[PDB]
RNA sequence: UGAAACUGCGAAUGGCUCAUUAAAUCAGUUAUCGUUUAUUUGAUAGUUCCUUUACUACAUGGUAUAACUGUGGUAAUUCU
RNA sequence: GAUGAUUCAUAAUAACUUUUCGAAUCGCAUGGCCUUGUGCUGGCGAUGGUUCAUUCAAAUUUCUGCCCUAUCAACUUUCGAUGGUAGGAUAGUGGCCUACCAUGGUUUCAACGGGUAACGGGGAAUAAGGGUUCGAUUCCGGAGAGGGAGCCUGAGAAACG
RNA sequence: UUAGUGACGCGCAUGAAUGGAUUAACGAGAUUCCCACUGUCCCUAUCUACUAUCUAGCGAAACCACAGCCAAGGGAACGGGC
RNA sequence: UUGUGGCAGUCAAGCGUUCAUAGCGACAUUGCUUUUUGAUUCUUCGAUGUCGGCUCUUCCUAUCAUACCGAAGCAGAAUUCG
RNA sequence: UGAUGAAUGUUACCGCAAUAGUAAUUGAACUUAGUACGAGAGGAACAGUUCAUUCGGAUAAUUGGUUUUUGCGGCUGUCUGAUCAGGCAUUGCCGCGAAGCUACCAUCCGCUGGAUUAUGGCUGAACGCCUCUAAGUCAGAAUCCAUGCUAGAACGCGGUGAUU
RNA sequence: AUGUACAACGGGGUAUUGUAAGCAGUAGAGUAGCCUUGUUGUUACGAUCUGCUGAGAUUAAGCCUUUGUUGUCUGAUUUGU
């Protein structure tokens, strides 16, 4: 199948394509927010331990955490629920979803990492990326650098510079 | 070949062995013996029955396969390089949380500009 | 200045048709001392520190989350 | 104090409430007092909020009135029909619903039922006068969104772009 | 559908107390059809009890010219005998 | 016994666009059969259980089909005679 | 129809095979082919493959039926003082129900070789030619006879063992 | 006719049915009674429910198996080339 994998730590996310069915058996019979080991997928996975929280079937529907089932059903969603963008307020839909149980009917899961192996990756461990914003509130910057009630916040700004040419600007 | 599952009792049906049956919802049960079949045909439940599978479940029989999940407590411990804040000043920036002196200068020097401005205000208003 | 997105309002107005409906609608005429009412308009909270003598930020408290970055699923949807 | 009239308005005591509301909001102006501190005060607005009233309404509602049919004369009441008591529900009255009880209610002044090629009116046509026929349709009020039932959102929908 | 029912009617040979026509109800009357129901059937299988069976005891009858393998022949034209 | 019934032949006037005989076959005629009905009265009237159906076996062939073949007015297909 | 059995020196085992019987059956579909043939309309066949019909012989792994397994449980009435556990209800009733029996209601299987008929032919006379025929001869049918299948002559037989 | 002998039992397996009795329970429609008046108050009745309990019973009479226990294993008749 395919493998959407997560570094949170350095932010970063890649795509694995995998085959060897009597690898993936491992995922097989399990649920969102488990733990799995790595090398038991792949060596290069050796010692990394993944925890899983999605995936999208063939034909496109999504998981859902702790329904059930490996099988899909459609189910009445509203707001402030995941797979379900609400276009009108109080509107509510039957949509089809598939299960929280992984099984082999999965074209992806979306693995995340919460422990590191010995081996690095290339696409999530050796690169990281920005943080692409920073606070815009006075206590968020305050314990962002644990300053205190009166350490002039408006000198500790982080601004970024743009240079939509010869010039550029802080902002 | 597959092996199944009793739709009543929950039972593995290797080939050759029980019955197959198809309601007019065009659904299909499965059943290991005529034992089930009969009392699927006497629409009884199987909640109720004693000797099935759903009911071992729903009573927590033998069931402790599943014990819990546990909690996470863990800091994030990752001092992200915002883009705007250059990792390294950042830290800086951290560690110079002390001398607040500069600050207090600089709103002195904000104050006298101030006074100036005011009193520039009042001339040209003047 | 200003796309996008969050938020607030609106989307129940208007427009179309006359199928139902014969004390039902409806007309004119009463009543709410039997009731709800966004919006308007005019008025309108000194009293809330909770063993309320250190229990407290009151120059003022906290957490998400979109938009966006990037990874993808789907044949396809104002899907995700 | 008011009303034609109240257990009205309003006020007061005792407690209750999973505890509401009583501004952690925004723009423009930036001014006065000084024991000159980022000291204390300070304008014109926008937004938001409890309650009352008002306005926009809404829902129920009194009285009188509607075409043709007796080759429809008895209808309603089992399982709500008329009423009473109490309670639930309602935004609120009320058989609106439930429990208990009584046996009532409508009718030749045409009930009930059936039919309508019937949405009702304001009004249109034609007329000496009286009248007859029509009115889906430019305004008002209703109902409906292919047929039925249901429901979230909201002040407001049983909403249908 | 040689059945049944309704109709037609120059009716071998209908017909009026030799009673005619009709008829609610009734009927162990006769008849047809439909619904349900079924081992009547497709198409048969299985179970039970008492029998049959074997044994102990008891113990008959009908019938009997003699008796008891067939084919054909001829023969009183279909014999166990020739 | 075989009129009657059924079955098969001989001949060949003609039908068949022509052409007696592919397939048919008039007038006439030779036969077979006992699954028709008759005729007869031999057997049985001191009793041979009477129609049909159900069930079951076997036989005959004058073969409906199936196997092989021949002929055609048999191009194929289908059909017909044997 | 099936089933015993005296006597063959005894007893036992393995066998032979005279005679008798005999069984397999029919069709469709794909392909051959929209081919051959035919103006066109229409429309084949042999071989091959997958299936099926009628019949037969078995079998009971599976499904189904049967239930005195009176096996488990349940139910009504009555009786044992109640309980527990049971009796009776001409198998009390109900559901499930193994084992056994069993069903084209289930599953499996159902042989090939020769000699021929009709008919078509070879050579070839009779008849100097011609002819399937007269002599000889070839191929040939769901035919017959064997292979195979079922009994095994109880007066049909063999080999072999131990024989007080 | 003294042994991988045979049987009767027992045990185990396999099957069938469907969770035994008994005990306990702050389960239980509700209803009476109590007084220490209750601040779950407790006692009694009460279909049934839950746990011990896929438990217990039956299981070869034509099922499998046995390192167990207890037994049994010389009666009669006839036959000759």
């Amino acid at each position: 199948m395919k493998l959407n994998i997560s570094y949170p730590v350095n932010g970063s996310q890649k795509t694995f394509e995998i085959d060897d069915e009597h690898r993936i058996r491992v995922f097989f019979d399990k649920r969102i927010g488990q733990e799995v080991d790595g090398e038991a997928v792949g060596d290069e996975f050796k010692g990394y331990v993944f925890k899983i929280s999605g995936g999208n079937d063939k034909q496109g529907f999504p998981m859902k955490q702790g329904v059930l089932l490996p099988t899909r059903i459609k189910l009445l969603l509203t707001k402030n629920v995941s797979c379900y963008r609400p276009r009108r307020d109080g509107e509510r839909k039957r949509k089809s979803v598939r299960g929280a149980i992984v099984g082999p009917d999965l074209a992806v899961l979306a693995l995340v990492i919460v422990k590191k192996g010995e081996q690095e990756l290339e696409g999530l461990t050796d690169t990281t990326v920005p943080k692409r914003l920073g606070p815009k509130r006075a206590n968020n910057i305050r314990k962002f650098f644990g300053l205190s009630k009166e350490d002039d916040v408006r000198d500790f700004v982080i601004r970024r510079e743009v240079t939509k040419g010869e010039k550029t600007y802080t902002k | 070949m597959k092996v199944e599952i009793d739709s009543f009792s929950g039972a593995k049906i290797y080939p050759g062995r029980g019955t197959l049956f198809v309601r007019g919802d065009s659904k299909i049960f499965r059943f290991q013996n005529s034992k089930s079949a009969s009392l699927f045909k006497q629409r009884k439940n199987p909640r109720r029955i004693a000797w099935t599978v759903l009911f071992r479940k729903h009573h927590k029989k033998g069931i402790t396969e599943e014990v819990a999940k546990k909690r996470s407590r863990k800091t994030v411990k990752a001092q992200r390089p915002i883009t705007g804040a250059s990792l390294d000043l950042i830290k800086e920036r951290r560690s110079l949380k002390p001398e607040v002196r500069k600050a207090q200068r600089e709103e002195k020097q904000k104050a006298d500009k101030e006074k100036k401005k005011a009193a520039k205000a009042a001339r040209k208003a003047e």
